[PDB]
């Protein structure tokens, strides 16, 4: 549900709702990355 | 991960796509256990005329077993395939780039010795 | 996308026999012995195995294509004989080569270990 | 961009002889006499170590995503 | 029409290799114990990883990749545990597998090297080969300060068939007939050709008189070890893998000669 997102300038995770315009709160930054997943991906080290 | 059907190719115009892949067992070894990294044909060389891919293969042997790297200039008299073949025959090696391989199906011996060594190839 | 998983040159597929003989009909005493998930590994030794046998007239394998994981190796015998004798006393013979190999090997191992 | 574990080649072990490599380097070794130091006979094995170009100290001049 | 009566000579036993000759034996015997030295000789190798976190600057299959290819010790315990295949449990268990941990983190400034010493095993005896207690440890990943990698690998048991990975050889250098006695090589220049390390010739002879009741005797052997099984068990293991190869076959051939 929360869907936190990183900041491009100042690496911040910070909680963004949808129908928000995309704002970092400690800088402005206008450029975020989503987090990695917490589901289960599996390799062969192959 | 390359497989069968991927385009590679040499710094000479020797383009070609992989036609099957053979593991180390399979591969043509050399008296001390080298497999090739890539086998290509030799009837690619002699209609193309690509002597820089003998000379570069013949000096990255010299390079590799020196410790240094080549230097392929284009006009560069202070370097000739007789140099670096006196180079190569200092560090065991026949001078023109030849060894003896053995078919890595039976372990017998090719009868007709393989010229192999250091090629710089890309994966296009 | 069309890669094969690299098991599936050792391992058996379900209801795939580990080898299969079929009487060759072109000449009398022959047979072909179709090897699956077998390769040059075994197909070499087993050849050179039967050309020592004096009663086998003919011995040879192929692995009819790199990609598939199967080879065939054809033997003939002298019709006192049978190729699936041949083929047996062959590989009776490599494991006790083997055997003998490796006894030996460990002794030499033992003798350089120790002086 | 780093230095391979394996020799595409052979096989050897080349992961654990990048470090020693370039510290044999700024001790006024040549670079034959280094792979020689490091028990690098094959000319593949020497290839490995000497045809490697070190990139991931360039890609660890960017700051990561996540502080 | 029987078995050869192969005889065994080490020249030299290290940490690294083993130098031997087998004599009397046939080329295609002494091949196929080459090749199974690469490619039917089992060791233990990480075949299954999980990313917790990685922050690193290589790929999750990248740092995989490279973790498959670390040695582990597998001399007494390949032979105990069991492929995944033939196990009886659910994906893993200890009797088909080991588990690995690695947990690096980057706080301070200097680059920190994460390194096959990280690979932290529940079974002692199944470790990295460089962390055995010289030789630095094989490198993973070089991390940042901020940056860190958190997974979690299974390894397995299997041979160089299905993954290099699973090849104990550093190089297998295998010879026979050093003077060319039985002419399987023509050079057209025999004097050019630089002399075997097995030779037996004086320096004005280039290749021995040709032989034409030869046969190839006298295959030597080095067998140079990746670490993760000593070389001489690498060249036991092959012998004893090759000859349950033979048994399996023989088993199925006389249960398709009693099926006829
Ligand atoms: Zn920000
Ligand atoms: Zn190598
Ligand atoms: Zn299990």
């Amino acid at each position: 549900q929360p869907m936190i997102y990183i900041c491009g300038e100042c690496h911040t995770e910070n909680e963004i709702k949808s129908r928000d315009p995309i704002r970092c709160r400690e800088c402005g930054y206008r450029i975020m990355y989503k987090k990695r997943t917490k589901r289960l991906v599996v390799f062969d080290a192959r | 991960i390359p497989q069968i059907g991927d385009k590679f190719a040499s710094r000479h115009g020797q383009k070609g796509t992989c036609g099957i892949q053979y593991r180390q067992e399979d591969m043509p070894f050399t008296c001390e256990g080298i497999t090739p990294d890539i086998i290509i044909n030799p009837h690619a060389i002699p209609s193309r005329m690509t002597i820089g891919h003998l000379i570069e293969c013949l000096q990255g042997k010299v390079s590799a077993n020196k410790g240094e790297i080549g230097d392929a200039t284009p006009f560069n008299d202070a370097v000739n395939v007789q140099k670096i073949s006196n180079l190569l025959s200092d560090y065991g090696y026949h001078l023109r780039g030849n060894e003896v391989l053995y078919n890595g199906f039976t372990g017998r011996k090719i009868t007709s010795q393989i010229f192999i060594g250091p090629t710089y190839y890309q994966r296009l | 996308m069309n890669a094969p998983p690299a098991f599936e040159s050792f391992l058996l597929f379900e209801g795939e026999k580990k080898i299969t003989i079929n009487k060759d009909t072109k000449v009398p005493n022959a047979c072909l012995f179709t090897i699956n998930k077998e390769d040059h590994t075994l197909g070499n030794i087993i050849k050179s195995q039967l050309l020592k046998d004096p009663q086998v007239l003919f011995a040879g394998y192929k692995v009819p294509h790199p990609l598939e994981h199967k080879i065939i190796i054809r033997v003939q015998t002298t019709p006192d004989y049978s190729p699936q004798e041949a083929f047996t006393n062959a590989i009776t013979d490599l494991i006790s080569e083997l055997s003998l190999l490796e006894e030996r090997f460990r002794v030499a191992i033992k003798d350089k270990q120790e002086g | 961009m780093i230095i391979p574990v394996r020799c595409f080649t052979c096989g050897k072990i080349v992961g654990n002889k990048w470090e020693a490599y370039l510290g044999l380097l700024q001790a006024e070794y040549t670079e034959g006499d280094a792979l020689d130091a490091l028990g690098l006979k094959r000319y593949c094995c020497r290839r490995m170590l000497l045809a490697h170009v070190d990139l991931i100290e360039k890609l660890l001049n960017y700051a990561p995503l996540e502080k | 029409p029987y078995a050869n009566q192969p005889t065994v000579r080490i020249t030299e036993l290290t940490d690294e290799n083993v130098k031997f000759i087998i004599e009397n034996t046939d080329l295609a015997v002494a091949n196929s114990i080459r090749r199974v030295f690469i490619a039917e000789v089992p060791i233990i190798a990480i075949d299954w990883v999980q990313i917790d976190a990685n922050s690193s600057v290589l790929h999750d299959e990248f740092i995989a990749h490279r973790l498959g290819l670390i040695p582990l010790t597998s001399d007494d315990i390949v032979d105990k545990l069991q492929y995944s295949r033939d196990c009886t449990c659910e994906e893993f268990c200890p009797e088909c597998s080991v588990e690995f941990t690695l947990d690096v983190r980057c706080n301070e400034d200097q680059t920190r090297h994460v390194t096959s010493r990280d690979l932290i095993s529940n079974s002692p005896r199944v470790i990295p080969v460089t962390s055995r207690n010289e030789q630095d440890d094989i490198l993973i990943v070089k991390l940042r300060k901020g940056q860190e990698l958190r997974l979690r690998a299974y390894a397995k048991k299997g041979f160089g068939k299905e993954h290099a990975k699973w090849n104990p050889t550093a190089g297998v250098a295998f010879e026979y007939d050093p003077d060319n006695a039985l002419r399987h090589t023509v050079y057209p220049k025999p004097e050019e050709w630089p002399k075997s390390e097995y030779s037996e010739l004086d320096e004005d002879e280039s290749q021995a008189p040709y032989d034409p009741n030869g046969k190839p005797e006298r295959f030597y052997y080095n067998v140079e070890s990746c670490g993760s099984l000593r070389p001489e068990t690498i060249v036991l293991s092959a012998l004893s893998g090759l000859k349950k190869k033979l048994s399996d076959l023989q088993t199925q051939l006389s249960h398709e000669i009693q099926s006829d």
